[PDB]
RNA sequence: ACCCACUCGGCACCUUACGAGAAAUCAAAGUCUUUGGGUUCUGGGGGGAGUAUGGUCGCAAGGCUGAAACUUAAAGGAAUUGACGGAAGGGCACCACCAGGAGUGGAGCCUGCGGCUUAAUUUGACUCAACACGGGGAAACUCACCAGGUCCAGACACAAUAAGGAUUGACAGAUUGAGAGCUCUUUCUUGAUUUUGUGGGUGGUGGUGCAUGGCCGUUCUUAGUUGGUGGAGUGAUUUGUCUGCUUAAUUGCGAUAACGAACGAGACCUUAACCUACUAAAUAGUGGUGCUAGCAUUUGCUGGUUAUCCACUUCUUAGAGGGACUAUCGGUUUCAAGCCGAUGGAAGUUUGAGGCAAUAACAGGUCUGUGAUGCCCUUAGACGUUCUGGGCCGCACGCGCGCUACACUGACGGAGCCAGCGAGUCUAACCUUGGCCGAGAGGUCUUGGUAAUCUUGUGAAACUCCGUCGUGCUGGGGAUAGAGCAUUGUAAUUAUUGCUCUUCAACGAGGAAUUCCUAGUAAGCGCAAGUCAUCAGCUUGCGUUGAUUACGUCCCUGCCCUUUGUACACACC
């Protein structure tokens, strides 16, 4: 399915004193930019970087 | 392929003939002049065109074809 | 005799390689541009050629010594990557087998192919990957073929003719298949729009698919392709990308001079499965209510009523979600990826089935789909085009896809009565309910539908039930043929199709061979859509009934992978 989603294709039959040619173009469109689908490929798996801890601390609670 | 064959005869096509026409229209000693070859009634041809003669036949040209007029 | 340590001198193997080499490899092939221990011999591009010649040795065969002219841009070596093999090792698959199923192969006809015949019987394609294929079911058309008849729709440019007419057309007759002024007779008409000539165009289902684009098929029911940092090599390269195990998969685990990634596989998408959860629906349906029919009556039972009202979303519809991740547990396994069994579950074979699909290859097919196209051919007695008629269907026979059968799990006649995927008419005659008429095919009057609204619940077929026939080529089978009636169409003869009567063939389960297939599958069965004016024995899908047998292997066949050889690389054609 991407292939539909991000791939533009193309033939053009460019036709010279010879014979005529194929002319074929294929675009892949980055889909990070993709403003109106899927923002990535179904491939695409992120995780979310964590972050750093600084526990213990013996118990204690805030009041308000 | 195989090209050509033919029992002879070729056809040729029309030649539309020659005549310096229109010299039937008499004109009489000065000047008065009267027509040979009457005229067409069809009102799309206003009596300019005439009527060829041959038996029976009187017969509208300018009518591409069209209409019997016999005297 | 043996054992253990050393030591000379042997025949060798191992590992390294400081070092050497173009490399393979080499304790010498090392201590060489940091070039010298001593000495012998041979080579100086390839072919000509170890040929000619002289000498010499020999019984001989022949040995030793041994040129040139001329020709020629490479011959050659080692290593690499491919490609190929009638070498070797592993795999993979119902287009392979196993276990089986249902058959084709035999018959009749249907249809394509060859062949023959022909005025012509248009043509492409010939192992899987040509042969119910070109959506190729051709009556005209289509149409390319054959027998004949018209027309230019010959742009434009120059020239020529020429307003005293460049040219156009035609009534009747002749002619013609023809109510073609084709041509001729005849004599009007037309007005610079043509006509003749050269140059130049144009059309062409004319050639070339071995000149091309594009598309498609095949390799491929396959699993392969590449780069970054590192390791090896002077280099092309290589390693990564591998013994094994695992998977449908270069799918993974694992091993590991590699680490970690991308294309392709997977993901993804589409359809079939599940939601008494969410949003709703007189173009979908349910319950209640009236209005109302029939049977029972004691409340009941079974129907009618596109709105007489109220309510609902289980069923139908399609939006948005959710759901499954081979989950839990246990066996098995390098306790790895996994695999197997049980429970649960709508679902646990990639969930079933498709769509998409990397790099490369083929002189695969298509110029006959294209106003896609190079070049060649032709262009007015046309290979342009159109009109009339024939042909593609022609029948001693060979091949292939199919249809119907050989009956008693059946044919027949009643009677039961159940699907899903589709499709339908505007500037038009498509899908057709209903009413009559007709034995039938059909006809006739109306009608609803541009459609979840009407056809249509598509009341489809196998099938189920009660009878008849009773094993007899029989009431199985329905070829061939006669006569009649209708429908489509301008046209039905060589019989478009449909109906009725009669005629009643071969075929008694099919030799050698050979096709397809693992679950709602095979097979039996009908339907819709494509084609289509008319015609399906074809196809694309659809649902209905619903098994037997594997859940394996490498024996056959096919192909992939290593390894190995190569003097091939235009790559074994
Ligand atoms: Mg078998
Ligand atoms: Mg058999
Ligand atoms: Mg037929
Ligand atoms: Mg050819
Ligand atoms: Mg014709
Ligand atoms: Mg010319
Ligand atoms: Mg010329
Ligand atoms: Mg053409
Ligand atoms: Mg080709
Ligand atoms: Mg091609
Ligand atoms: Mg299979
Ligand atoms: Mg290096
Ligand atoms: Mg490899
Ligand atoms: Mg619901
Ligand atoms: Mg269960
Ligand atoms: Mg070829
Ligand atoms: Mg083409
Ligand atoms: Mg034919
Ligand atoms: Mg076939
Ligand atoms: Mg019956
Ligand atoms: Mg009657
Ligand atoms: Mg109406
Ligand atoms: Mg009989
Ligand atoms: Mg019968
Ligand atoms: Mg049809
Ligand atoms: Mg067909
Ligand atoms: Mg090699
Ligand atoms: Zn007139």
């Amino acid at each position: 399915q991407p292939v539909n989603d991000f791939i533009d294709t193309a033939t053009r039959h460019v036709l010279m004193r010879q014979g005529v040619l194929g002319i074929k173009v294929k675009i892949m469109r980055d889909p990070a930019k993709s403003r109106t689908g899927p923002k990535a490929l179904p491939d695409a798996v992120t995780i979310i970087e964590p972050k750093e801890e600084e526990p213990i601390l013996a118990p204690s609670v805030k009041d308000y | 392929k195989k090209v050509y064959t033919t029992p002879k005869k070729i056809k040729h096509k029309h030649k539309k003939v020659k005549l310096a026409v229109l010299s039937y229209y008499k004109v009489d000693a000065e000047g008065k002049v009267t027509k040979l070859r009457r005229e067409c009634s069809n009102p799309t041809c206003g009596a300019g065109v005439f009527l060829a003669n041959h038996k029976d036949r009187l017969y509208c040209g300018k009518c591409h074809s069209v209409y019997k007029v016999n005297a």
